């Protein structure tokens, strides 16, 4: 089936958060190969954890996921904007596939008063403006394509 | 007493290699022994050494036998689907998946296995055989199969690890009914058969104890009485050494192995 | 006597075959003993059935040996250069040249070999062993042909691989591993300063050629000519012991004109 | 450097088959085995199964057991996905990922994506007898309704640049 | 489908280290063997070496012995050739060329080649007197030389002309 | 030492041909490794007899190689327009080196009156444009590669 | 280097135990093979070695009765057999006294040493 995750996790930059995903014995507990993952709206999703705890190189040591019984729980710790994206896990199911989770939504709330804005680094920042435009590029994928769907059918019907 | 049965090989040098020729930018590989020499359909299931790995797909490293190149890496890598009808070794012919660009006569062996394709996803159970070519026509046909005796007597068989993924990420172990060592022996001397059975028994060359009795039928296999439900002789150390305590009757009850 | 020197494996599975654990990111492997055990530097000077293919490079093939892996490929190709300093067996360490990408246990074998690197362009000559970074020897005593013309004779097998002079890549042998089992397996004592084999066609039971068998473990002859020798004897031969022989037996030759 | 493309965006009619590719370069292709995934605008990654390079060997979730069919080319290391009897849920961002390592077992190298649309409309069999006289002017006089759309989240992202210039 | 790609073409002052790459793609990169062929202008192909990319196996030809060092990288599938002392000679077409198949032993599958061309001096002993001198003067001939180029286009144009010159009657 | 080709052979169109290719012993006779190098002078070579008497696929059977002794011989039967290349072979050393000939240029006469050239197919005119092409253009980046270097010394010797 | 030779407990447990001692410093327990003085007097005493090991009894000499049992070899080490991994001869009294009865060989495997 899929793997029952929370619908939206939220925390404060400097608190370190817990995301946990939730499975049978033959998803999760059954085998020892659990992934998780983070997907920016625009761009592809890459690897956070493999094998329940090891981690590929070229992400930050702060990403740790770990398996307790039949719960499989990441851990992310002094979280600042560029973590703003959708969590998902994948375990390995008795079934010779590969399961899916539903899908966990984390956003930072820090910000809304507008003063935090300037409290980002400059890097931190330099990446704000590089990172609004590719998940609007998204955005601009959906509007070329609800019109795509219905201009469909009269190009079939100019032809007919 | 010492007959090879089905494409049992003398020495573990030829005994998961096959050998053939195959034409340039073709599938088809046309069996031959290992040796070189042409093989008979008549002779054998399949020729000498040949795997017999079945429900799985082989993924096989070929390679030019008479090494005539002098620059490249010679070795191919194409797999192969016994369970695929053109897969016929009885016929001297089993096809690959993938076209071999350059002719010649190719020896290889199987590098890895994966679970059978084709097969509604099911794992590799290394306990099957792939189905050889039409036999039963000809005269060499299968080994007959080895049905475990009465008198809560299960076969014992030894596990070796093949490289492959498996379903259950469980180690790949292919089960065989007796080491190659002792096939060669029996091979290579003919002791006659005095008895309906073998006891055999398992014992630790330093120390001299009595690890666990088994009983080698004629058949070729390996037989003994696990304690209780545990694996019984799985416990056993890898340190040991059977020798032949006597020829008994096959109403024989070996005392339980195992804990 | 049954008595393995060297690096020499009882039975032919061990053969050419490496165990080590490797940190992953690293090229470094660290050598155990086929079974996974703590290998004794003192005792061997390679772990049992480790490769003696010298004056070549190894291009090998490895896998993880408890099947952890359920989706992908699991031979890994690397290669191995002898003539490296840093190839130093003895120290239960050799250096791969390529990075492992994930850590654990190896098993492997030498998939194919290619002229050495480093070495002027010498050809890859298996008559010669590697470094084996030794530093008082253990290794078995070499060997060498006694007088009385007599030559030492080798086994060929083929390995993949490529060579100089596109001559297939026959490595040699000094005693086909079913004699060494059973040696090993039945530990005959020395009778004699050496035994007498002789090649036996078993169709016709005519005594092709004979081979005096040096209780170091060499099997030698005596060539009839420059331009003959063993090579032209059929391979369906079987040797046959005869007889305890001191060291001046002169064979009768063997080969043709 | 190994990176994975895809043929890129479709349109399809629902009740057909769809074919996707999925160019992979820069790495041994039999090493790796290939896996597919969909993600559907708005919902979570679904698994649609995987292909060994190696000799076929696929392996399909159940839910879409039977309507998935995948094969390989080992001669372009190219590796192809076939979805028949497209529905209106199918439409969903198509991704072919291998995995980081051969041992590393997780999905770490993934495509740039591909986006097969459905539609299936709602009655335009219907609209054919009459409508298909207007229907064409009535799309090219909404193309720029839309266009505006794209500046009407360019004013969102106008919107959200007045924070940024705060924080600068 | 293998495609071979070296870096580009540079141009080398005489006595200086030139490095080029070729990028391998498409197929197993350790398997088969990495040549390098260089073609002097209007004069004819040339061997200097070859590359073991499954480690090390340098092997070139005995008139460029330790002048050429070849090393390749199979994080990225690339091969890199390295020369020593450049002179007049060495400006030639440098191409990346693999065989068609393990067991091929025939170079078919090249690169697009880097012209590599070597200063030959023989105007520093002349501009090297009284400093600038009028070179002031000369140092701007970059825009005139253009026309030129223009020139020889014309005179690549006009062989390029005869054969639609038939064709159209024909 | 090296290879050893003809300066330049000649053929009408329409007969067949013969290269020779003549080596020491051990360099063409040694082996029977001898490769048949066909490159137009624009672009890269490209295998005609890779190996001596056999022929990789994607090349016309009009190209056939064979050694007798010491000397390597490329036939071309049907020769015509397009073979218009310098053709060299190549063979393995005992030296563990690959050896390369001087090159045989291929003269074929065709359009004394400009009627042969228009006679072919209509492609082939157009494929004469396109045959053109490669080496019309390697003088102009024969000119701009020295071009990167007439004037780069000039003003280094102004800093001198 | 002719160093001395490593001890591998032979066969089935047969531990070798150690004789911890204690030394200041950061936080000690260095390990120990024989006693000084079991060396004193087997230098002193040059009688021949029998079988294959010699079995000692850890004997108290208060009510003369055998705690644990040792069996000693000529390589210049003590081995026992314990109840468990953690049980042995750990929990053994430190006043005991050890003996000599004879000399024995593989043959005679020790009962299990320790209270469990």
């Amino acid at each position: 089936s899929a793997l029952t995750q929370p619908a939206s996790v939220s925390g404060s930059p400097g608190q370190s958060i817990t995301i946990s995903c939730t499975g049978t014995s033959s998803d999760v507990g059954g085998y020892n190969y659990v992934s998780w993952y983070q997907q920016h709206p625009g761009k592809a999703p890459k690897l956070m954890i493999y094998d329940v705890s090891k981690r590929p190189s070229g992400v930050s040591n702060r990403f740790s996921g770990s398996k307790s019984g039949n719960t499989a729980s990441l851990t992310i710790s002094g979280l600042q904007a560029k973590d703003e994206a959708d969590y998902y896990c994948s375990s390995y199911t008795s079934s010779s596939t590969w399961v899916f989770g539903g899908g966990t939504k984390l956003t930072v709330l820090g910000g809304s008063d507008y003063e935090f804005l300037k409290s980002w680094t400059v890097e931190d920042l330099q990446k704000r403006l590089l990172a609004l435009d590719p998940m609007m590029e998204q955005e601009i994928e959906e509007i070329r394509q609800k019109y795509q769907c219905k201009r469909q059918p009269i190009l079939d019907a100019i032809e007919a | 007493d010492g007959q090879p049965l089905g494409t049992t090989p003398v020495s573990v040098s030829q005994l998961c290699k096959f050998r053939g020729r195959i034409t340039s930018g073709q599938r088809v590989l046309n069996l031959t022994e290992l040796d070189g020499s042409p093989f008979m359909a008549f002779a054998a299931p399949a020729p000498a050494g040949f795997p017999d790995l079945g429900s799985c797909d082989w993924h096989i490293e070929m390679s030019k036998i008479p090494n005539s190149s002098t620059q490249n890496n010679p070795i191919v890598t194409n797999s192969v689907k016994p369970n695929s009808q053109q897969f016929v070794p009885h016929l001297s012919s089993i096809t690959l998946d993938e076209n071999v660009s350059s002719g010649g006569d190719y020896i290889g062996t199987i590098q890895w296995t994966s679970p059978p394709s084709d097969s509604g996803g099911a794992n590799t159970n290394f306990w099957k055989i792939p189905d050889y070519g039409s036999s039963l026509a000809e005269a060499s046909q299968l080994a007959p199969a080895v049905y475990p005796p009465g008198f809560n007597e299960v076969i014992v068989y030894f596990m070796a690890s093949i490289p492959g993924p498996n379903q259950s990420g469980s180690p790949n172990l292919v089960p065989c009914l007796l080491p190659q060592e002792y096939i060669t022996h029996f091979i290579s001397e003919q002791a006659p058969i005095q008895g309906e059975a073998a006891l055999l028994h398992y014992v630790d060359p330093d120390t001299n104890r009595n690890l666990g009795e088994f009983k080698l039928y004629p058949g070729g296999y390996l037989t003994c009485v696990p304690n209780s439900s545990s694996t019984g002789p799985q416990q056993l150390p890898l340190d040991g050494v059977f020798v032949f305590a006597s020829w008994v009757s096959r109403f024989y009850q070996l005392k339980p192995v195992g804990t | 006597d049954g008595q393995p020197l060297g690096t020499t494996p009882v039975s032919v599975s061990q053969l050419c075959k490496f165990r080590g654990r490797i940190t992953s990111g690293q090229r470094v492997l660290n050598l155990t003993e086929l079974d996974g055990s703590p290998f004794m530097a003192f005792a061997a000077p390679a772990p049992a059935g480790f490769p003696d293919l010298g004056s070549c490079d190894w291009h090998i093939e490895m896998s993880k040996i408890p099947n952890s892996s359920t989706q992908n490929n699991p031979i890994v190709t690397n290669s191995v250069k002898p003539n490296s300093q840093q190839f130093v067996p003895h120290l239960s360490s050799i250096t791969l040249d390529e990075n492992v990408s994930s850590g654990g246990d190896y098993i492997g074998t030498i998939q194919w070999t290619s002229p050495p690197s480093d070495s002027g362009g010498a050809n890859t000559n298996f008559w010669k062993i590697p470094d084996y970074g030794s530093s008082a020897s253990q290794l078995a005593p070499a060997v060498y042909p006694p007088g009385f013309n007599e030559v030492i004779v080798y086994f060929m097998a083929s390995i993949p691989g490529p060579n100089q002079s596109g001559s297939p890549n026959l490595v040699p042998c000094l005693l086909p591993q079913e004699y060494i089992t059973h040696f090993i397996s039945e530990q005959a004592p020395i009778q004699g300063e050496a035994a007498l084999l002789h090649y036996v066609d078993p169709d016709t039971n005519r005594n092709l050629g004979e081979f005096k068998l040096y209780p170091g473990g060499y099997l030698t002859c005596v060539p009839n000519s420059s331009s003959t020798g063993p090579q032209q004897l059929p391979l369906d031969g079987v040797f046959v012991f005869a007889s305890w022989v001191s060291r001046f037996y002169q064979l009768k030759p063997v080969g043709t004109a | 450097e190994v990176q994975l493309v895809e043929s890129g965006a479709e349109v399809k009619k629902p009740g057909a088959s769809v074919k996707v590719s999925c160019k992979a370069s820069g790495y041994t292709f039999t090493s790796l085995y290939m896996h597919w995934v969909r993600q559907a605008p708005g919902q979570g990654l679904e698994w649609m199964g995987m292909i060994n390079p190696s000799g076929g060997g696929t392996w399909n979730a159940q839910k879409f057991q039977g309507r998935v069919t995948m094969t390989r080319d080992t001669s372009t290391s190219t590796v192809y996905m076939e979805l028949r009897s497209l529905r209106s849920d199918d439409t969903a961002m198509y991704y072919c990922a291998r995995d980081s390592d051969q041992y590393s077992q997780g999905l770490g190298y993934w495509g740039q994506g591909t986006l097969v649309t459905v539609c299936s409309g709602s009655d335009y069999e219907f609209l054919k007898s009459w409508t298909v006289e207007d229907l064409q002017k009535r799309l090219l006089a909404l193309d720029p309704m839309m266009e505006q759309e794209i500046e009407e989240i360019r004013q969102k992202y106008q919107s959200k640049r007045q924070p940024i210039l705060d924080a600068i």
